[PDB]
């Protein structure tokens, strides 16, 4: 089986750093579209970033466009998100997607776990 | 119905291992309310192993998304080809059986097909 590989979430002061890491194990071709996606308590599933393989397709939620930076291995199932500039704002869970179109979560069907990540103040 | 239930409709057939006469996609168009649709296939396969193939390879689709996938195996489809004798009201199909992998674009937390795009 597909696994998700996920790490990197935590707990940072507002205006502070994270960088999240994220594999597709287990899959022998390389999912087209990689992104990451995220939610807090009692609110929608919203996307962040997606990439395609190439390192083209990149796309971005326009709340952390100047501040995170999604990138992949060319030709590989690993995608990474930086994110600078955190704000109490970007407090949630966020999950690794593999395998779908763009921001468009329905079309993803691999999914991480999530990792907590928490902006204080 | 969901696009999930509209893909099992136009393209499910687990109750064959494959295309039963010369007649199966004139009695199936007719059928699932396809009917002249110029072109259409249906898969011979349980759909437990038509929905594994959302978790198998990743391809293109022909609209230009990126959420495609391509059966590992080879499956059992029949190919339903308008004729030359074949005008809309009466809409005659030539039935031809294959063994090809396909393709379906996939969708849903339960990830599976809404859509057929294509065989190779
Ligand atoms: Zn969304
Ligand atoms: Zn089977
Ligand atoms: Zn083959
Ligand atoms: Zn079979
Ligand atoms: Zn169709
Ligand atoms: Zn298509």
């Amino acid at each position: 089986q597909v696994q998700m590989v996920e790490s990197g979430g935590g707990l940072v002061q507002a205006g502070g750093s994270l960088r999240l890491s994220c594999a597709a194990s287990g899959y022998a071709y390389t999912y087209i579209y990689m992104g990451w996606f995220r939610q807090a308590p009692g609110k929608e599933r919203e996307g962040v970033a997606a990439m395609d393989s190439g390192g083209g397709g990149t796309l971005y939620a326009d709340s952390v466009k100047g501040r995170m930076t999604i990138s992949r291995d060319k030709g590989k199932n690993t995608v990474y998100l930086q994110m600078d500039s955190l704000k109490p704002e970007d407090t949630a869970t966020y999950y690794c997607a593999a395998g779908g179109y763009e921001l468009r979560d329905r079309t993803y069907g691999q999914w991480g776990q999530g990792t907590q990540v928490t902006v204080s103040s | 119905e969901t696009a999930a239930a509209k893909f099992e409709r136009q393209h499910m057939d687990s109750s064959t291992s494959a295309a039963s006469s010369s007649n199966y996609c004139n009695q199936m168009m007719k059928s699932r309310n396809l009917t002249c649709k110029p072109v259409n296939t249906f898969v011979h396969e349980s759909l437990a192993d038509v929905q594994a193939v959302c978790s198998q390879k990743n391809v293109a689709c022909k609209n230009g998304q990126t959420n495609c996938y391509q059966s590992y195996s080879t499956m059992s489809i029949t190919d339903c080809r308008e004729t030359g004798s074949s005008k809309y009201p009466n809409c005659a199909y030539k039935t031809t059986q294959a063994n090809k992998h396909i393709i379906v674009a996939c969708e849903g937390n339960p990830y599976v097909p809404v859509h057929f795009d294509a065989s190779v």
